[PDB]
RNA sequence: CUAUCUAGCGAAACCACAGCCAAGGGAACGGGCUUGGCAGAAUCAGCGGGGAAAGAAGACCCUGUUGAGCUUGACUCUAGU
RNA sequence: GCUUGUGACGGCCCGUGAAAAUCCACAGGAAGGAAUAGUUUUCAUGCCAGGUCGUACUGAUAACCGCAGCAGGUCUCCAAG
RNA sequence: CGUGGAGGUCAGUGACGAAGCCUAGACCGUAAGGUCGGGUCGAACGGCCUCUAGUGCAGAUCUUGGUGGUAGUAGCAAAUAUUCAAAUGAGAACUUUGAAGACUGAAGUGGGGAAAGGUUCCACGUCAACAGCAGUUGGACGUGGGUUAGUCGAUCCUAAGAGAUGGGGAAGCUCCGUUUCAAAGGCCUGAUUUUAUGCAGGCCACCAUCGAAAGGGAAUCCGGUUAAGAUUCCGGAACCUGGAUAUGGAUUCUUCACGGUAACGUAACUGAAUGUGGAGACGUCGGCGCGAGCCCUGGGAGGAGUUAUCUUUUCUUCUUAAC
RNA sequence: GUCGAAUUUGGGUAUAGGGGCGAAAGACUAAUCGAACCAUCUAGUAGCUGGUUCCUGCCGAAGUUUCCCUCAGGAUAGCAG
RNA sequence: AUAUUGGCGAGAGACCGAUAGCGAACAAGUACAGUGAUGGAAAGAUGAAAAGAACUUUGAAAAGAGAGUGAAAAAGUACGUGAAAUUGUUGAAAGGGAAGGGCAUUUGAUCAGAC
RNA sequence: UUGACCUCAAAUCAGGUAGGAGUACCCGCUGAACUUAAGCAUAUCAAUAAGCGGAGGAAAAGAAACCAACCGGGAUUGC
RNA sequence: AAACUUUCAACAACGGAUCUCUUGGUUCUCGCAUCGAUGAAGAACGCAGCGAAAUGCGAUACGUAAUGUGAAUUGCAGAAUUCCGUGAAUCAUCGAAUCUUUGAACGCACAUUGCGCCCCUUGGUAUUCCAGGGGGCAUGCCUGUUUGAGCGUCAUUU
């Protein structure tokens, strides 16, 4: 015979993803000293559309507690998340929608 | 009107003219010609005219 | 319709000049000679292509250098110059 | 094509040098057997594929 | 016709270097008369009487630097033996004569007897 | 518009040798053989009875210790697990 | 009116319709500065240079591909009454 | 019996003509074949005894080459269509010129390009071959000429992708993998003006490179000019980038501008590291507003056409680039 | 037939032969597909088809036995020189 | 001491002789075909010497007819010789839907021997 | 504080060397199938063709952790 | 009776057999050991007074230098002093050189004749910008050198 169909997909030739519209890898925040012992309060930017999946993702964006700079997070949006909130992300962190914990 | 060398560019053609004719070029116009050889459009100043300098050389 | 009106659907080379032969044996897109197998360090010669290689031996080029190393050898690979015997 | 790269125009110069009939004074050689150009190419009968 | 080599040795070289330069300014001229009348084999002397110029020049200089690098170690790569590859990386005679004292006594002690057989 | 006739230009298929029948016998349906009927140069435009016309070493059938694609609790194995 | 550009809107989507080089701006206050004299080349004017390769022509019932000067095939721009 | 070649011998034949070829001329043999005569030709070749083999053809839809009948035959009928005269020439249905009649009818039989071709472009000479008639003509033949850029492209970026490196497999040609278990790199300012850049320092953590002549992208327009080239030449008028650089201008003793309530304005009007923002930067359809070119049309200033009759008439010029 | 989209198409690029790709016809993968093309192994094997080259003289058959995955073939006896 | 169709330089042959011998005696791995890997021919001979036909004449020319060179143009760069199929011309003969063949002889043409 | 050792780096540091070609003959490595067996599968082709690595003028082997059982021979290679 | 068809002969055609040649091939023997980073083989483009190719060569281009021989080369033209000669030749030989662009191919690239950096020097009123000439800038690895990293580690301090 010949191989088949669900055999044909792992070569991964045309069986790929489709990616150029995608947003990003939409990952939670890292953990690295500043959650596990206190929160950092983050702000909403924007929520946009994802190309393949049908829930919309958040521009969260936090402070960067050793430089000057404003590192930003890609996280998929709550229901209920709007742009311009507040978003704390810790251990001591409220419980509200949007928080991290 | 001159036949240059292929490796030749504007800068040489412009110095070289200078040095053989004791002549100032005013622009150098370069075209690789069908057979494979450069041809030059050496432009004098208006302080020289190419009519007085090409039978200079030998060619009129 | 594969005949005649698919043959004035050809345009696009899949093959152009090699630097290393220059047999319109360059493709493209796989960046590779179909003949000498430019671009690897070694050529492409096979036992089974004798006739192939035939064609692409040592003397069937100008032999820039390696015609004269056999007189060479004769004169002992000699150095200085004649003088005027 | 009108744009083309020095590879290709430099290679057509050298078919389009090589292109006319033997030199006249060659057939009158001593020991000649040339009697033309067997290489002789035109663009209507044989392409260069080049 | 043409340039005695062996005349060129004779001149320094801002001599040649004169008279290079003024074969070249020779040879320019010729081409300028040649595209005018039908043929014109004397532009072959000229050709050739550069490059015995040129050629004469060159071995003054590398002989130059012979000198120069002579009686040491370290010749530049384009003056030493072009023998061959292999032979170039071939052990010396002086590399390959070195024995041991093992076999050094032997040999000295003990060589091949130059025996014949008659009586 | 062709076919038709003219000036010019100018192929191919196919062809053992060839080309009038009846009957006979014959590889059981002859252009040739036998007995008969007959039989007159050179030919033109048509025609589709015949030349068992041409186009292919029958694709059907069968045989061959000749295959291949496919299937499976065939035989013998095997990747993977 | 035709063609084309542009603007402000509307419809549609479980589709919401690239990336980088490059260019600018802002926040910040390092440093450098004034008096018989300093500072700005994001104002204007004034000076010099801008290499290499391509560039002709056809683009098709005759220049491309179809054994050919082949009723086939081959992406596109302009479009009068 | 015959053929290619080898040992021996006929001190064999031959430029006073070897071999070959042709010959309804002769002779021998049952035959395979052998011999002779005549013509043509020009340099080698036989009889006999033996040796040796790539040694004898009617066929293999045999192989290669060559040639017929078919046969002056099938045919040379799609795409509306030619005609008269002059010129040239040996020669004109076909070339040139003029005239007439037509067609493509602007998603053309028009004017430009991309891919492809490569000189087919243009001039001169020219018709042995090719243009399935012809040929004086030709994209043919012979000989030459012709492609001019800071601004148009490439050159730069990246996309889907391709692909070194550090490594890991693989006997191995090589495979994986593109930031991965790497000590992975380079810019500004100082310090000395024995001076090269050692040395003061701080900053930086991404990360080879290739990949689009329709994506992204610094900047040129008009007129003229050739046999044949032009957003490239010439004349004029511009802009961009990079780099040196002086004057004018602007600003300060309230040291680094003022005015407007404001949205904001101007000729400028110090601002290093660092950080943030914008442009680059984006679908398609529907209808609506505006612009540009064209179309239509009035008066007027010119030119051409019709005019037995009518027609203040029909056709045509009145344009304005980048910056 | 369809003709605003599961639309048409160029360029780039990815997918390579027991492999690709397939709105599924064993379709397409360079006029080649129910396993592409190129070279080599390879003068691949054939109990089957076809052909197999000079003369004369003398002699002159068989289609039958037995065994064989034997029945279009061989071995064997016989017939012949 | 053994092996060797590659490289270099030699000596040979009861080898082949231009469809043979290597694919290739020659501008042969060439011309040419395919995108490609690859596939791949044809093609030697005037004469001792070009002495390669001056010159006249017909024709637009190619060429023809003379003249000439040469031992030979029955050697004219379509060139040593120059077969067959196939073809033209002249001569001979036969032919009512094939032709060709055999035995025998008439007729016509031609011919050897013998004297 | 300073000077060593070990280990690991860097440099367009000084000097070098490997690559690639050719590859008939050699030393390895990988490895078929056509075919024969009147089928065919072990078997055979064949420890071969193809593929890969590595040399020389020869290579390789080579002076016994050998052969023998004789009254012992005495590296290897080749006939 | 012509024509036409058929057969044969002569002459003329078409065609390239045969005959006779051979700077070619093939096979056997003999002798020799010699490619390349000091850049091979191969490829591209060029070079002659008149060459398209083959053959030769590389911007010093059918070649330069050196040695030998000793008068040519030749299709045409030209050059003659180079002809009792330190000298013709498309001569042999070849020990010195040049050897464009590539190529294992090496600054980074390559379907681009694309893009940098360092060293010396020259010009534009210039270490910085532009241009020219010359020399460089690959990787693995060995030996040596020098500047270093590691509480890996010894000794010494204060
Ligand atoms: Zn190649």
């Amino acid at each position: 015979g010949r191989v088949i169909r669900n055999q044909r997909k792992g070569a991964g030739s045309i069986f790929t993803s489709h990616t150029r519209l995608r947003q990003g890898a939409a990952k939670l925040r890292t953990l690295d000293y500043a959650e596990r012992h206190g929160y950092i309060r983050g702000i909403v930017k924007q929520i946009v559309h994802d190309s393949g999946r049908g829930a919309p993702l958040a521009k969260v964006v936090f402070r960067d507690p050793y430089k000057y700079r404003l590192r930003e997070e890609i996280f998929i949006a709550n229901e209920g998340v709007h742009t311009g909130q507040f978003i704390y992300a810790g251990k001591k962190a409220s419980l509200n929608v949007g928080n991290v914990l | 009107v001159f036949q240059v060398s292929m490796k030749a560019n504007k800068y040489q053609i412009k110095k070289a003219v200078k040095e053989l004719y004791e002549v100032d070029v005013l622009k150098v116009n370069t075209l690789v010609r069908p057979n494979g050889t450069k041809k030059a459009y050496v432009r004098l100043t208006a302080d020289y005219d190419a009519l007085d300098i090409a039978n200079r050389i030998g060619y009129i | 319709g594969k005949g005649t009106p698919s043959f004035g659907k050809r345009h696009n080379k899949s093959h152009t000049l090699c630097n290393r032969c220059g047999r319109r044996s360059f493709h493209v897109q796989k960046k590779t000679c179909s003949s000498c197998g430019y671009p690897a360090a070694k050529t492409r010669s096979y036992n089974w292509g004798a006739k192939a290689k035939r064609r692409h031996t040592t003397g069937t080029g100008r032999m820039r250098y390696l015609k004269h190393v056999s007189r060479r050898f004769k004169n002992g690979f000699q150095t200085g110059s004649a003088s005027k015997a | 094509a009108a744009q083309k790269s020095f590879r290709i125009k430099q290679k057509m110069a050298k078919a389009k040098k090589q292109n006319r009939p033997l030199p006249q004074w060659i057939r009158l050689r001593t020991n000649n057997t040339i009697r033309y150009n067997a290489k002789r190419r035109n663009w209507r009968r044989t392409k260069m594929n080049i | 016709a043409g340039v005695k080599a062996y005349e060129l040795r004779t001149k320094s070289k801002e001599q040649l270097a004169s008279q290079l330069v003024d074969l070249k300014k020779e040879l320019a001229e010729l081409k300028v008369q040649k595209l005018s009348r039908p043929s014109l084999p004397k532009i072959k002397t000229v050709r050739k009487s550069i490059a015995c110029v040129l050629t004469v020049i060159n071995e003054q200089q590398r002989e130059a630097v012979r000198q120069l690098y002579k009686g040491k170690k370290y010749q530049p790569k384009d003056l030493r033996a072009k023998k061959t590859r292999a032979l170039r990386r071939a052990l010396t005679k002086f590399e390959a004569s070195q024995v041991t004292e093992k076999q050094r006594k032997k040999q000295i002690a003990f060589p091949q007897r130059k025996y014949a057989i008659k009586a």
